[PDB]
């Protein structure tokens, strides 16, 4: 190494500088800060009663962060297709608000909650406009919302005198008027009842077996800071070389048990010519100081 | 009436420790030696954020309310305080022009469409500014017309709202059985930092040529 140095086969007395020595890091530490005020999934998913199609529970989430490997990794889940984003990466990127709307239609009619598609469901009750972004789940719930003898609360509506917008519910219950004739608010002839209540009983075939319904979607219009999904932070070794990643902070070399006191809202501490020197562990809450 | 400031509104610029630094910054502050109205309440701007102090061993600063127009038709902060404890709020209102047994809150008459809630002698500071769709709140609690001296204001609060601002007011406890208003510009500042890590002076650099 020296002969190549100096481009030489005949090196004299002296000393040389031939190199480099510089330690290797090995794995890469990430740490980041909890979940905490995450998304209450666990009520839109699991109500005592679901509301009816012609009027739909619609909750919002605010500002949290969202665990879908809950949603994901539970049940059997009858249909479960995601339109805009892939179903995979739901971690990854985050918006600015979700909602969570929620009916029980009959099975054969699950195919209809998609953008651009058709029938009494899909242009009277609940319409997805076409440029859909969230992702559609359904279940079948024949054990809960199934009473021998009939189940007459939940009440598909299927007259109405023109097609429904996107995104809009109609809870009217006036005369549908057929006819030429008007019929002054009472049923009778060419003037019907616009509701029409399913008759659910266990002894049914699938396909006319309740279906409860959730429809997730996510709406991200200019809020730099949002709802998102969950992180990770990696546990954290000491007196070794290491990448890491404090909640952003991104660097390299050995940590160590600090002495320093921070003030109780200070993250990480520098140096004279501005070089990050000490940060505070957000889980335990201590200062280690980061040498090269 | 009006008053003078001497060396007051000072806010540590952010997290990351410090000792005995003295450090440079470019930020928004409260120029020394200012020109700070007095009260003894209406309407007034914002433009860009503002220092807030006040006194009374008693309780009659009962929070502000923000916003452009302190109404409906565009949404508002509220930061109520009742003998209970304080409660943030960002509905779309409709405010009293003159919002204020034990029995009160003749403030709004209306809180529809709520985007945010969260329930729960003496000077005390507070700085507010709003950038980025962040709303944050300095404040300091130091007990004894201001004084003379120096108090480094820590950061208590962040709001992620998106609100607009250009007005704001008070909110007081009535009768029934003091306080200034500084604003803020972009200023350069050099601070001092302690050995445990706190701001014990500063140096206005835009003062007197030693400045
Ligand atoms: C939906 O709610 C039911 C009841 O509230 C949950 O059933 C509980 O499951 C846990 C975990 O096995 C048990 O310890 C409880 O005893 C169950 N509750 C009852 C009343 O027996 C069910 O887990 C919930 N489902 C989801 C997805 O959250
Ligand atoms: C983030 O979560 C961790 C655990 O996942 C919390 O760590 C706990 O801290 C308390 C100290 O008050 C200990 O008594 C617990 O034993 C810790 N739990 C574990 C599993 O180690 C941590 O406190 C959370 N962050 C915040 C800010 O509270
Ligand atoms: C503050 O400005 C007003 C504006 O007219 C002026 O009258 C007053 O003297 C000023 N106060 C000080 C302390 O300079
Ligand atoms: C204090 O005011 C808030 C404002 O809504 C209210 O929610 C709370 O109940 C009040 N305190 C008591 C004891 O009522
Ligand atoms: C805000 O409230 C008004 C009146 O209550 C309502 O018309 C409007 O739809 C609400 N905003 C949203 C986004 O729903
Ligand atoms: C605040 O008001 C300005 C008026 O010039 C407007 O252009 C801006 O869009 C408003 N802020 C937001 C976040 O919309
Ligand atoms: C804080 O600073 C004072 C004086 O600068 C020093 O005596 C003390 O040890 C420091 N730490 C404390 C009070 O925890």
């Amino acid at each position: 190494e020296t002969k190549c140095t100096l481009k030489s086969f005949t090196v004299e007395k002296g000393i040389y500088q031939t190199s480099n020595f510089r330690v290797q890091p090995t794995e890469s530490i990430v740490r980041f800060p909890n979940i905490t005020n995450l998304c209450p999934f666990d009520e839109v998913f699991n109500a005592t009663t679901f509301a009816s199609v012609y009027a739909w529970n619609r909750k919002r989430i605010s500002n949290c962060v969202a665990d879908y490997s809950v949603l994901y990794n539970f049940a059997p889940f009858f249909a479960f297709k995601c339109y805009g984003v892939s179903p995979t990466k739901l971690n990854d990127l985050c918006f600015t608000n979700v909602y969570a709307d929620s009916f029980v239609i009959r099975g054969n009619e699950v195919s209809q909650i998609a953008p651009g598609q058709t029938g009494n469901i899909a242009d009277y009750n609940y319409k997805l406009p076409d440029d859909f972004t969230g992702c559609v789940i359904a279940w079948n719930s024949n054990k809960l919302d199934s009473k021998v003898g009939g189940n007459y609360n939940y009440r598909y509506r299927l007259f109405r005198k023109s097609n429904l917008k996107p995104f809009e519910r109609d809870i009217s219950t006036e005369i549908y008027q057929a006819g030429n004739k008007p019929c002054n608010g009472v049923a009778g002839v060419n003037c019907y009842f616009p509701l029409q209540s399913y008759g659910f009983r266990p002894t049914y075939g699938v396909g006319h077996q309740p279906y409860r319904v959730v429809v997730l979607s996510f709406e991200l219009l200019h809020a730099p800071a949002t709802v998102c999904g969950p992180k990770k932070s990696t546990n954290l070794v000491k007196n070794k070389c290491v990448n890491f990643n404090f909640n952003g902070l991104t660097g390299t070399g050995v940590l160590t048990e600090s002495n320093k006191k921070f003030l109780p809202f200070q993250q990480f501490g520098r140096d004279i010519a501005d070089t990050t020197d000490a940060v505070r562990d957000p889980q335990t809450l201590e200062i280690l100081d980061i040498t090269p | 009436s009006y008053t003078n400031s001497f060396t007051r509104g000072v806010y540590y610029p952010d997290k990351v420790f410090r000792s005995s630094v003295l450090h440079s910054t470019q930020d928004l502050f409260l120029p020394f030696f200012s020109n700070v109205t007095w009260f003894h309440n209406p309407v007034l701007p914002f433009n860009d954020g503002v220092y807030f102090a006040s006194t009374e061993k008693s309780n009659i600063i009962r929070g502000w309310i923000f916003g452009t127009t302190l109404d409906s038709k565009t949404q508002s902060l509220l930061i109520v305080n009742n003998a209970t404890n304080v409660v943030i709020k960002v509905c779309e209102f409709q405010f009293c022009n003159d919002p204020f047994m034990e029995s009160e809150f003749r403030v709004y008459s209306s809180a529809n469409n709520c985007t945010f809630e969260y329930v729960s002698k003496n000077l005390r500071e507070f700085v507010f500014k709003n950038i980025d769709g962040y709303f944050k709140i300095y404040s300091k609690h130091t007990p004894i017309d201001l004084p003379q001296g120096f108090s480094a204001l820590e950061p208590l609060v962040d709001l992620p709202i998106g609100i607009n601002i250009t007005r704001f007011q008070t909110l007081l406890a009535l009768h029934r059985s003091a306080y200034y208003v500084g604003y803020l510009q972009p200023r350069t500042f050099l601070l001092k930092y302690n050995e445990n890590g706190t701001i014990t002076d500063a140096v206005d650099c835009a003062l007197d040529p030693l400045s």
